[PDB]
């Protein structure tokens, strides 16, 4: 009507020629370069923290809403590229079951009475992305909400499955995770663990009683079930316990032995 | 030495701070990259046909 502007026309090869060359432009390269950084901040801050000085936990949960931010905005990413194809397809198919303008077909379109897909509506009325189907557990992600708890003791049991409060009510009853293996006297320096056994083991002598058998019962207690190599997996909690175990019984032989030779 | 780290520390974590306020400021550029073409891909439609 008025001035021959038609609101929309059927797409046209030259036109699904730009139609194929438009993309949703990408972050993956930057998704994984700012996954990878705060990862190594946040193994950097595992023992920079001085041995001596608490309150960490400030900033483990400061750096835990960082990650939960950053796992949000990849997933709504994602949840971006996948409506820009879904709206492309979409757009397409319309686009080829609508006919093709040759004498007043145009004509037709430019009155009103003839209607076309346009991205521009369709991009209005696409839905807001969903963080569903997303789920916010990493492995950086458990060993920064474990971290605390180890640097305020080696040995500790988070899971509240059971109870909320502890393992058992307010006793845990857990004993100890010793570092130092009864088989290998020495701290554990390929630490692997089954998802099923989720026993940490040194695989040094573990070899040993997998060669020969196909699979073996895990020779620690209160568990009955036999793994081949393939279920192991390397732990980082294990390391990291080992590690502020030693930083901190250096601290205090150190400590010890300076206020004993402050004595004499 | 224990104050040097911690300032260290402290500075880090601003910029985490700062690098995650980045983030979704580079989202939203994106989407007012792809969004506003659209339209001017539609304009290129119009010419052509």
């Amino acid at each position: 009507n008025d001035n021959p502007i038609p609101k929309s026309v059927p797409l046209h090869p030259k036109s699904g020629k730009y139609f194929h060359n438009l993309h949703a432009r990408d972050l993956s390269n930057i998704y994984q370069q700012c996954y990878k950084q705060i990862d190594e901040t946040i193994n950097q801050l595992v023992d920079s923290t001085s041995p001596s000085t608490i309150g960490i936990e400030e900033q483990v949960a400061d750096i835990t809403s960082t990650y939960k931010l950053l796992s949000t905005y990849e997933s709504e990413s994602n949840s971006f590229d996948e409506h820009i194809k879904d709206l492309k397809k979409n757009f397409k198919q319309s686009s080829d079951a609508c006919p093709q303008i040759d004498l007043s077909t145009w004509d037709k379109y430019r009155t009103g009475e003839l209607t076309a897909p346009k991205l521009s509506e369709l991009y209005l009325n696409m839905p807001t992305p969903e963080p569903a189907t997303m789920v916010n557990n990493t492995d950086t992600l458990k060993i920064l909400k474990v971290l605390p708890y180890i640097w305020n003791d080696p040995t500790c049991v988070i899971p509240d499955l059971q109870n909320p409060a502890d393992e058992d009510d307010l006793q845990i009853e857990g004993g100890k995770i010793e570092l130092t293996c009864p088989i290998t006297c020495k701290p554990y320096e390929a630490p692997l663990i089954s998802r099923k056994c989720n026993h940490v083991f040194d695989r040094d002598g573990i070899q040993n009683y997998l060669q020969g058998y196909t699979t073996r019962d895990c020779p620690q207690a209160a568990c009955s079930q036999v793994v081949s190599m393939r279920d192991f997996v390397r732990d980082p909690i294990m390391e990291l316990r080992c590690k502020i175990a030693k930083m901190k019984e250096s601290q205090e032989q150190d400590k010890r032995s300076s206020q004993a030779i402050d004595v004499l | 030495i224990d104050d040097q780290i911690q300032q260290l520390l402290l500075k880090q974590r601003h910029l985490l701070s700062k690098m995650a306020s980045s983030m979704k400021s580079l989202k939203n550029c994106q989407k007012e990259l792809i969004s506003t073409q659209i339209l001017q891909f539609e304009a290129q439609n119009m010419d052509v046909s």
